[PDB]
């Protein structure tokens, strides 16, 4: 278990994420996704 | 995305869901990992397609966000909002029952999220504590859309959900609509405050009987306000159930809720 994923380092990162939200619509919602009809086909 | 775009932290739940960190943004999320071969063997491909299609298009502070998804040779990965306070059902079990402030806050959040869904003709159909997670400040997050349906025009027929939460119209084999979620919200409010669902019985037939008779028996410790809200949701006739806007405006909800909207970008 990496340091970032436990104890105080995690708590701190989580708090920071709540109070400083990132633009998830741009950062993740604009990036291409596989077609739902492709999910069970070749990758 | 690929799996190498993420630092895997630890398993969160076995079903597998992992606490993960997206490398370039140092952004902590949950990664749900599903096996393609198992999904095909079990025959649940279209079921999964539908769940992803519904959840990935919902954006509300009290609905667990699906940021994106990707796949490789053997697996499908769902990039999900991390709910740091975890499972609501575990918190309920730990405490036995919630106080009025906690319950009213959850009810306001639930009604808001369900209103958002219903405005898009999405019916949830399985509201219960086990399908809810909790955010950084304890905010309700609808986590799971396993029984959900986009129902724009046709009334529905499928019996679905969870025994203690089933509305009369499902049990009786009638068609149903979005008002099923209103019934389940009433059952949920009762379970929050009491610690047991209202129609709890030794047998499925006796449970069904209690539901269709709305055999509601309030414990003495409940406030008049809480009983008023529950009674107005648990109506036999779907059109008579208190609307979601009505839940949010209910005096007991107004007097007791301590709801906080999360900070938004930016
Ligand atoms: C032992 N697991 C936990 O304590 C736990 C489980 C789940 C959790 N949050 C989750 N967020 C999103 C999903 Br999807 S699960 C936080 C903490």
């Amino acid at each position: 278990i990496p340091a970032w994923a436990s104890g105080n380092l995690l708590t701190q990162a989580i708090r920071q994420q709540y109070y400083k939200p990132i633009d998830v619509d741009r950062m993740y919602g604009t990036i291409d996704s596989p077609k739902l009809e492709e999910l069970f086909n070749k990758s | 995305f690929t799996i190498d775009d993420f630092d895997i932290g630890r398993p969160l739940g076995k079903g597998n869901v992992y606490l993960a960190r997206e490398k370039q943004n140092k952004f902590i999320m949950a990664l749900k990992v599903l096996f393609k071969s198992q999904l095909e063997k079990e025959g649940v491909e279209h079921q999964l397609r539908r769940e992803i299609e519904i959840q990935s298009h919902l954006r509300h502070p009290n609905i667990l966000r699906m940021y994106n998804y990707f796949h490789d040779r053997k697996r499908i990965y769902l990039m999900l909002e991390f709910a740091p306070r975890g499972e609501l059902y575990k918190e309920l079990q730990k405490h036995g029952r919630f106080d009025e402030q906690r319950s009213a806050t959850f009810m306001e959040e639930l009604a808001d999220a369900l209103h958002y869904c219903h405005e898009r003709k999405v019916i949830h159909r399985d509201i219960k504590p086990e399908n809810l997670l909790m955010g950084y400040k304890g905010e309700l997050k609808i986590a799971d859309f396993g029984w959900s349906v986009h129902a724009p025009s046709l009334r529905r027929r499928t019996m679905c959900g969870t025994l203690d939460y089933l509305p009369p119209e499902m049990i009786e084999g009638k068609t149903h609509d979005e008002k099923v979620d209103l019934w389940c919200a009433g059952v949920l409010c009762y379970e929050f405050l009491v610690g047991m669902p209202p129609f709890d019985s030794p047998s499925h037939t006796e449970t069904h009987r209690r539901i269709v008779n709305v055999d509601l028996k309030f414990p003495p410790f409940l406030s008049d306000g809480s009983k008023d809200l529950i009674s107005k949701l648990l109506r036999y006739h779907p059109p008579q159930r208190l609307p979601l806007k009505g839940v949010m405006e209910h005096p007991w909800v107004k007097a007791n809720s301590r709801r906080v909207l999360p900070p938004v970008y930016q």
